RNA sequence: AGGAGGUAAAAAUGUUCA
RNA sequence: GCUUGAGUCUCGUAGAGGGGGGUAGAAUUCCAGGUGUAGCGGUGAAAUGCGUAGAGAUCUGGAGGAAUACCGGUGGCGAAGGCGGCCCCCUGGACGAAGACUGACGCUCAGGUGCGAAAGCGUGGGGAGCAAACAGGAUUAGAUACCCUGGUAGUCCACGCCGUAAACGAUGUCGACUUGGAGGUUGUGCCCUUGAGGCGUGGCUUCCGGAGCUAACGCGUUAAGUCGACCGCCUGGGGAGUA
């Protein structure tokens, strides 16, 4: 339903924690792309920012911590 | 004795069994109780009911302590996993806050192949 | 994997000038070139047999263009193997 | 020469010493014309999960420019310095200046 | 170079030698060494203590340095050397001040390399430093077990020790074998591994390659008479006995061990 | 994985444990390996999706109800 | 409407041609 | 000679394409220690097994090995086999854009050469989990099976070998032509980005379907449609893909 990037681009960045948060659940889990709406290119980008967030403890791996 | 004031109740809910045990916020157990003891032999074993006097029997022997609060960490799917904390609710404590603690790998070792 | 100046040294060397890069003997300098810098590359791993199948796919579009020369112009043909090194 | 974005973080306790490390490890790029574009020192925030033990740590950016053979210079004296703990370096993209 | 031979002769066509081409094919250094006589397993009294040693090659003695005292001072790796008393390879190295010396040499160590002792060692295979520098999860080689000893474990080929955790005064280190030893931290130990490690693929072939490497023939048990071995007597191959040393001690599972006063230090045993 | 609704609740309403797996991954990796069956039943799955899909949009058929 | 947990231990054989 | 075949050069794009080296978190097992106590585990039920030496459970710490949850999708890439945690180095191929260049250098290809899941074989390491063989307990008329508890080779790594699979969209490869609908994915140009966009232009890809085709099922612009070039292959069943 909503848009991001996908209009007005940008490159999703991994330092980005405010609306890298969006796409997390509380369990520490990255939200499947067919509910938030985003573009496939977005999306795999979007997850290699959480995947090196995570290894640089910027996000958590599971909400057992 | 000690008169500790809180604890933590953890839940063992496997698909054939529950052993539900009341420790401290430190780790160390004080007292448990399984439905394999509560009688119940081998289909009775698994069932919720089982779990709801597991909850009743560990909510004694933990009388000499006497927690008031009790945090509850519930740990594998299966039949107990939810009359076990009702019946813990019942049971006359404080629950402060239910979480779970599954076990979930993320695609460690491998799993057998049974059942067929 | 032949830099953009190591690509437009030779171009404007073995043609007539950089205008020149679509032409036979610019072709088979050009793919040696990438040939002789990817035989570094083999000479250690030795298992990196996907992107072996890239190599040898120019070795012999190397040999097409060449028995192609021949057949077309010996004269050339002559100078250039001389000028590369091959041909034995 | 590649650009490079590596982050490391360092021991909290280290962080009263970390200053001077910056202004080492640039030397040694600079000195080897590597060009400098940031140098973002974070601060010490917390670590969302334990490294090894004690959360809370130090993070550092740099975002360097430099040519391949000063930056494994620079990531061994990671992997021995255990002060520096959990680095990581990163790709081009034609490095930027303005987040954080 | 793990290179098997040609049967040109039966004996010859099973030897898989093991030959490297960087090895000195000349003379080692006259000054580092002196003569190395053959026991032949006799010991003071001259009676044969050890069985099966006797005859091989005559040989020399190349002094080599396990201490490793030098603090600070870079040197360079010379040539390659071949030792006839050791199992690896013994590197020739010139430090700065014209000392030469003979150390083992490492598994990445060609010649030409730059090496260096002492606490002001960077991380690198072939130096040399104290066990509280020297990170944890390293691979080392040539350490000692008594501060400025000399360097006892892991010192044949393709051989190391792995330091496994490191608690104060004390570091344990995972030997060779399995076993968990722990030991003190001021012992220095070498980076790296030792080289030439593909010396076990080396198959000897004939039976006179063990002759002139030392070795004697054995002799079974159970081909002797009661008189001289435990096992045998018999008439048709009998044996009939539970395995034992020609000494009546039972082999094939009996642990021998009883030091306790270095058990302290041993945490796990071997499995 | 983690509720509280601090003071007055006095009732589990936990439905967010099944809301991020808990169960539908335990009973998934407690056995049956494979390797192969996920490629054939979840190639299964979305098959008898695109029809179930598909009459979404040809149930306007008349039927008399 | 859209997705998750649970739902059958044992039962072999049947001559030939039409 | 020429250019619409083919190939090359300049600029960018997406990707589990490939090889090598490090690194991370969850979890399993094992080990040491504290708390604490009669069961634990398993199943249709049960028993073997583990357990008062003190398990299972719980907490702290440590050691290893293997696999990479979520993202993940009839999504992407590769000739195929097949390949996905993160990062770095080396490196192949493909596609698009506006042009220039060489000037038919092409298509296919018996023999030949290379790659080629798994299982298996050799040398040397490794070994948590899983698990042939094997053992024990059941089930049973019997059970050298299904189920349960254990468990060796093997599965993992490096270097060679083997060359086989329902190696399959059961559809050889290249090229031309012949109505459409709805999605996925990745480039590109123009218009008011006036606002999650509108209209054309390429490659790859999924489902449904027209003509035609087919024995029928079904295929259907990625054809099994209409043609061309070359190659491989079949000639009743079994014997036998054996001697």
């Amino acid at each position: 339903f909503c848009r991001f990037t996908a209009e007005g681009v940008q490159e999703i960045d991994y330092k980005d924690i405010a609306t890298l948060k969006n796409y997390i659940t509380e369990s520490g889990k990255i939200v499947p792309s067919r509910i938030t709406g985003t573009r496939a290119k977005y999306q795999r980008q979007l997850a290699r920012a959480i995947k090196r967030a995570r290894y640089l403890s910027l996000l958590p791996y599971t909400d057992r911590h | 004795r000690k008169q500790v004031s809180d604890g933590v109740a953890h839940i063992h809910a496997s698909f054939n069994n529950t052993i539900v045990t009341i420790t401290d916020r430190q780790g160390n157990a004080l007292g448990w109780a399984t439905a394999g003891g509560s009688g119940f032999r081998g289909s009775r074993k698994s069932t919720p009911f089982a779990a709801q006097v597991a909850a009743e029997r560990c909510a004694d022997a933990v009388k000499e302590y006497g927690i008031k609060n009790l945090e509850v960490m519930v740990k594998g799917p299966g039949p107990g996993r939810e009359s076990t904390i009702r019946a813990l609710n019942a049971a006359g404590f404080r629950i402060t806050n239910i979480t779970d603690v599954t076990p979930i790998p993320h695609n460690g070792c491998r799993p057998p192949k049974k059942r067929r | 994997s032949l830099s953009t100046e190591a690509t437009a040294k030779i171009v404007s060397e073995f043609g007539r000038d950089a205008n020149d890069t679509g032409s036979t003997e610019v072709q088979v300098a050009l793919l040696t070139a990438q040939i002789n810098h990817l035989q570094g590359h083999f000479a250690e791993h030795k298992k990196d047999h996907h992107s072996r199948r890239g190599l040898l796919r120019m070795v012999s579009q190397r040999r097409k263009l060449l028995d192609y020369l021949k057949r077309k112009d010996v004269a050339r043909y002559t100078q250039l193997i001389e000028r590369l090194g091959l041909r034995r | 020469m590649r650009h490079y974005e590596i982050v490391f973080m360092v021991h909290p306790d280290q962080s009263e010493q970390v200053p001077g490390m910056i202004e080492r490890y640039t030397a040694a790029i600079t000195g080897a014309e590597g060009k400098i574009h940031r140098l973002e020192d974070w601060g010490r925030r917390q670590l969302a999960y334990p490294i090894n033990k004690l959360h809370k740590a130090h993070y550092v950016l740099m975002n360097v420019e430099a040519p391949q053979e000063v930056i494994d210079e620079l990531e061994t004296t990671f992997r021995f310095n255990d002060a520096v703990i959990r680095s990581m370096v990163m790709r081009t993209k034609h490095a930027v200046t303005e987040a954080s | 170079a793990v290179v098997k031979c040609k049967p040109t002769s039966p004996g010859r066509r099973h030897v898989v030698k093991v030959v490297n081409p960087e090895l000195h094919k000349g003379k080692p250094f006259a000054p580092l060494l002196e003569k190395n006589s053959k026991s032949g397993g006799r010991n003071n009294n001259g009676r044969i203590t050890t069985r099966h040693i006797g005859g091989g090659h005559k040989q020399a003695y190349r002094i080599v340095d396990f201490k490793r005292n030098k603090d600070g001072i870079p040197a360079v790796v010379e040539r390659l050397e071949y030792d006839p008393n050791r199992s690896a390879n013994i590197a020739l190295v010139l430090y700065k001040d014209g000392e030469r010396r003979y150390i083992l040499a490492p598994k990445g160590l060609k010649a030409g390399d730059q090496i260096q002792s002492g606490v002001d060692a960077a991380i690198k295979p072939g130096n040399t430093l104290p066990m509280r520098n020297i990170p944890v999860g390293s691979t080392v080689h040539n350490v000692e077990m008594k501060p400025g000893k000399g360097g006892q474990l892991a010192r044949s080929a393709g051989t190391y020790v792995q330091i496994v955790a490191r608690d104060g005064a004390y570091v344990t280190l995972r030997l060779r074998s399995g076993e968990m030893r722990k030991v003190e931290a001021d012992c220095r130990a070498t980076l790296g591994e030792v080289g030439n490690a593909e010396h076990m693929l080396r198959v000897l072939g004939k039976a006179g390659a063990a002759r002139w490497r030392g070795v004697r023939p054995t002799v079974r048990g159970t081909a002797m008479n009661p008189v001289d071995h435990p096992h045998g007597g018999g008439e048709g191959r009998n044996f009939g006995k539970h395995p034992v040393t020609p000494w009546g001690v039972q082999t094939k599972g009996k642990k021998t061990r009883s030091n306790k006063r270095t058990d302290k230090f041993i945490v796990r045993r071997r499995s | 994985i983690k509720v509280r609704e601090n003071e007055p609740f006095d009732v589990a309403l936990r439905r967010f444990k099944r809301s991020c797996e808990k169960a539908g991954v335990l009973a998934e990796v407690r056995r049956r390996e494979f390797y192969e069956k996920p490629t054939t039943e979840r190639k299964r799955a979305k098959a008898s999706a695109v029809k179930r899909h598909a009459k979404k949009l040809a149930r306007e058929n008349a039927r008399r109800t």
